[PDB]
């Protein structure tokens, strides 16, 4: 899933 | 999951040089990207966070570019302390991957290995273990290839192997790999060999003994 | 300035569980946005992420390993520990833990999430050895052959590292190449120590063997055979 500070 | 492939693996250079080394990502990772630089024996060194910035007290000559897929990281003016190998990490996605690494050397001239093949000692034999040793010595550049065969058998999964530092004379690199048999499965064959690949030898060169022949 | 440094046991045996400790200064994981994470490295092989952990207790783990990984933090002690469930040989590696800047803020609002994309301080790193193995010494057998030629010794079946070999008690130096040990799939070590020398001076030969933890020393002449 996504990296955390990503979005 | 995600693959990051680093390019070349493995490459030479001298001080003054200008190397660019790059890393490509399986699927986009936008600009969450940092490169690192690893000496022998120490923790790998932070040089350019977010694909391009240049991280505190890093030294100007390193810079790197890209987004995306495709990254480079490029040393403008190899110093000796940049002989060592790189890596980019991706922080996009989880996990968090790293690239195989790129190992940066000392370049000298291409030097074939010189190969010598060692049978197993009579007091090793005594215990019941039989270990043929092969040895490549002072050779360049690193990547080299060891094929055992017995009896014109392929061997695999029976050896191993290790490789010296760049010797910091020499430039050169040496290889030892060891194939080991039980002594019984040793007595049951005569021919073994050494088979050697390698950018210096313009075909493969192999060194071998008959068992027993005295 | 921020430093970290990782601690726990040097060998360990397989199906047993590995706790690492990483202890640190210079930051709190009560700081904003900040994370530990750890990462391995085999010898002679790539890094390997495998897990993190922020001051918002959020954590994540390396896929292949979320079974055997549990990462967790004690922030008034200033440490984060990894523990890792039955271990086997390959995950003798060096572990590594890390600090992951939180994204700049001004006035406390966030507005720069670039310096997150990295791992910007690390451990010396802690090697650990994955081996059912007890103490044991090394056998030490002979290695017997421009126009150079080559013999040497062959240091098998010893555990742990390390081992120390020099030639003629110290006096030979050119042309020995001692390589690093590979660790056999019995859990022991194993090495070779070579000499190459002008096809004439087979002068004598001898390698001097030390492996301390057993306390071995053995001195092994070596010639070109044929009695």
């Amino acid at each position: 899933e996504l990296d955390k500070w990503a979005g | 999951a995600l693959q990051l492939t680093q390019s070349p693996s493995s490459l030479s250079a001298s001080v003054g040089d200008r190397i660019t080394i790059t890393c490509r990502a399986s699927q986009g990772v936008t600009s969450a990207l940092a490169w690192y630089r690893q000496k022998p024996g120490s923790p790998p060194q932070l040089l350019i966070y977010d694909a391009s910035s240049l991280e505190s007290g890093v030294p100007s000559r390193f810079s790197g570019s890209g987004s995306g897929t495709e990254f480079t990281l490029t040393i403008s003016t190899l110093r000796p302390e940049d002989f060592a190998t790189y890596y980019c990490q991706q922080l996009h996605f989880y996990p968090h991957t790293f690239g195989g690494g790129t190992r940066v050397d000392v370049r000298r001239t291409v030097a074939a290995p010189s190969v010598f093949i060692f049978p197993p000692s009579d007091e090793q034999l005594k215990s019941g273990t039989a270990s043929v040793v092969c040895l490549l010595n002072n050779f360049y550049p690193r990547e080299a290839k060891v094929q055992w065969k017995v009896d014109n058998a392929l061997q695999s999964g029976n050896s191993q192997e290790s490789v010296t530092e760049q010797d910091s004379k020499d430039s050169t690199y040496s290889l030892s790999s060891t194939l080991t048999l039980s002594k019984a499965d040793y007595e049951k064959h005569k021919v073994y060999e050494c088979e050697v690949t390698h950018q210096g030898l313009s075909s493969p060169v192999t060194k071998s003994f008959n068992r027993g022949e005295c | 300035r921020i430093t970290l440094k990782e601690s726990g046991p040097p060998l360990v045996k397989p199906t047993q569980t590995l706790t690492l400790t990483c202890s640190f200064s210079g930051f709190s994981l009560s700081d904003f946005g900040v994370g530990v994470g750890w990462i391995r490295q085999p010898p002679g092989k790539a890094l390997e992420w495998l897990a993190i952990i922020y001051s918002d207790d959020d954590k994540r783990y390396s896929p292949s390993l979320n079974t055997r990984l549990t990462i967790t933090k004690d922030t008034s002690k200033n440490q984060v520990v990894l523990v890792m469930t039955r271990v086997s040989p390959v995950d003798t590696a060096t572990y590594f833990c890390a600090h992951r800047r939180g994204p700049t803020t001004l006035f406390g609002v966030p507005i720069a999430r670039g310096p997150v994309n990295a791992m910007d301080v690390w451990g010396q790193g802690i090697t650990v050895t994955i081996s059912s193995t007890s103490t044991k010494g090394p056998s030490v057998f002979p290695l017997a052959p421009g126009a150079a030629a080559a013999l040497g010794c062959l240091v098998k079946d010893y555990f742990p590292e390390p081992v120390t070999v020099s030639w003629n008690s110290g006096a030979l130096t050119s042309g020995v190449h001692t390589f690093p040990a590979v660790l056999q799939s019995s859990g022991l070590y194993s090495l070779s120590s070579v000499v190459t020398v002008p096809s004439s001076s087979l002068q004598t030969y001898t390698c001097n063997v030390n492996h301390k933890p057993s306390n071995t020393k053995v001195d092994k002449r070596v010639e070109p055979k044929s009695c």
